């Protein structure tokens, strides 16, 4: 457009979800599913980066490896869960990307193409078992995601 | 929710301090939002020699504000014929919801913050990137940077498209040092970096044996 | 032959100096730069508070250097709530030839020095035109000018082409005041201003009545 | 081009002639001519503003009035002349632009159209009289050609 004017930066990216919260609702316990051997029911969950011109002509700066993300949080069971917080016990969270890679806490998750052509970040979590005695009762999780800039 | 307005900074040296904007893009709910600065190896400081005020502050909904980067006197412990590195981190603290069996998302953003001395100041679009060299080994490439400044490289192909879109394992130079990157050979490489602004020019390369340097 | 980098000059309150680039754009022969200050009256300064280094020197045929700016401790006199005008010149002293019958041409460029104190410092692109408001009148339209910082006007027509080509007396309004300038009405009034940059934007007019405010 | 860049700025113009020297010749003192009762011979002097993006779409700088130009110098006989420096007397220096506007002393040329569409400033000098009696002999004038942007 204007061939004068002063200095234009690519903003970093804001991330936003369905919930002013950014919470994830993961039901009731899912004791019977969990004493069953399996896991509870998958929860999904996008994060969506915008302000920062995330989709390129023929990419994104996730696939492209321009920005690198983490899950931040306290390390479960195995290297694969994260651990919870709250009354319950007995229970670890998961949580994988849309090609099954299992994050891992404070390991940067590997880059991937997109689909949808979405400018979104898809994941999906589920409790899983901590080899500990299963304890109903409420938990509750913060974790962090981190978005390192190259 | 909390948002900060770029993907890198760069401290000129000949100033005291400098302001970044941040801005709480939720507008239903009030963010906090804490900042901290990183060493080169990722490590957190508290005391200097570039600290970032405040520490935490509370945003309301669609509130925008600022976080200002300034030095202690160690500063000038730094090299000044050579940029220092250093990283600048925002991240939210969501407001606490009292649900039950939920997950909650903190977003942290880590940029890098170039310190960069006066001795080097540079004008806007300046261009050192150009300054590069390729030479070929086994496997790829020994890539060269001269200049005193950090160089991101995020492309490498046989033409400006393949620089552009092709998979490429995103490296950054330190100054004065070297590297070495896999990468298929390439009659006439063409070579992708970020500059100071976000932005991703592309370079064209030409060689003479296993050493290529820019089109003059 | 000696030239400068910009068509104007803002000055940081917040920093304590700035350097404008200049050149001699002459690969032939040397040629000498005096630079100086002048207030808003256009009436030179030398004590401050704004000075000019150096206030002459010599340039090598192609040669490229700079006039530094900075301010005395009288500086903090100035408002601080809106900017304080000076100008800025640059004037060549060629090369003495010794040709009998001749006229020798010397440039001086002269540009507007804007000094900007820190309380109303800027981001890049930040627009403030858009404030004025046209007041309708006999002859033409009486300028309001509500905002902190000069405004240049440089054309005012019934249409953007019209802003920007239609025949128009330049006129700058002072921080918090008001002009008038001769004009035909126009229906949706066009206005086109110099910014910071040198560019010239154009801003649309919608009017009730007499008074005329930027399209919301 | 580019999204993302640094500050771009529209520089000043810079002044150029065929002369490296920026000096025009005037010729030999004409007292043929004067002694007749005319003046002496026009020399015609170009001068070129560059990268200063002089010419726009429709219009340039100095048309405009985005930059105002005057000729510095001193005063001669009357408003309309240009006084000399040198061994000679009797004379004064005259310069008028493309419509035959008298250049006077400290004050600004009127904007007018240019022609050819060059991106040059095209004036005329010429000497004239002083009101002195005629001394042959040479002369010499530096004037000032000033550029205030608006
Ligand atoms: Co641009």
């Amino acid at each position: 457009r204007a061939a004068f004017h002063g200095e234009v930066v690519r903003p970093a990216c804001t991330l936003a979800m369905e919930d002013a919260w950014q919470i994830i609702d993961m039901g009731e316990t899912p004791v019977r599913d969990l004493q069953n051997g399996f896991s509870g029911p998958e929860r999904k969950f996008s994060l969506r980066l915008r302000n920062c011109e995330f989709n390129s002509q023929g990419g994104n700066l996730f696939s492209d490896s321009r920005i690198r993300v983490t899950f931040d949080g306290v390390r479960g069971e195995t290297p694969d869960k994260f651990n919870l917080s709250g009354q319950a016990k007995g229970i670890n969270l998961q949580i994988a990307d849309v090609r099954g890679n299992i994050a891992r806490a404070g390991k940067v998750m590997p880059a991937i193409p997109l689909t949808g052509n979405e400018e979104a970040l898809d994941y999906t979590l589920r409790i899983v078992r901590n080899g500990k005695k299963l304890e109903a009762g409420n938990y509750f999780a913060v974790l962090g995601f981190r978005v390192d800039y190259e | 929710a909390v948002s900060l307005d770029r993907t890198r900074a760069v401290f000129d040296g000949s100033e005291k301090s400098m302001t970044l904007d941040i801005s709480n893009d939720n507008k239903q709910l009030p963010y906090l939002a804490q900042a901290w600065i990183e060493n080169e190896n990722q490590e957190k400081i508290i005391t200097g020699p570039v600290i970032a005020t405040p520490p935490v502050q509370r945003l309301e909904p669609g509130a925008k504000s600022m976080v200002r980067l300034s030095t202690t006197p160690d500063i000038s412990k730094l090299p000044q014929d050579r940029e220092s590195l250093f990283y600048f981190n925002l991240r939210e603290i969501p407001p606490r919801s009292e649900k039950a069996n939920v997950l909650q998302i903190a977003l942290q953003t880590k940029i890098k913050l170039f310190y960069r001395p006066a001795a080097i100041k540079t004008r806007p679009n300046e261009v050192w990137q150009d300054q590069l060299i390729l030479n070929k080994v086994s496997g790829g490439y020994r890539i060269e940077n001269p200049t005193p400044y950090y160089v991101t490289v995020i492309g490498l192909g046989g033409s400006e498209k393949q620089a552009e879109e092709g998979e490429f394992e995103t490296v950054m130079l330190s100054p004065r040092s070297e590297q070495t990157v896999k990468s298929a050979n390439y009659n006439t490489p063409y070579l992708s970096y970020i500059n100071d602004y976000g932005g991703r020019p592309v370079l064209s390369f030409i060689c003479n044996g296993s050493r290529c340097s820019v089109k003059k």
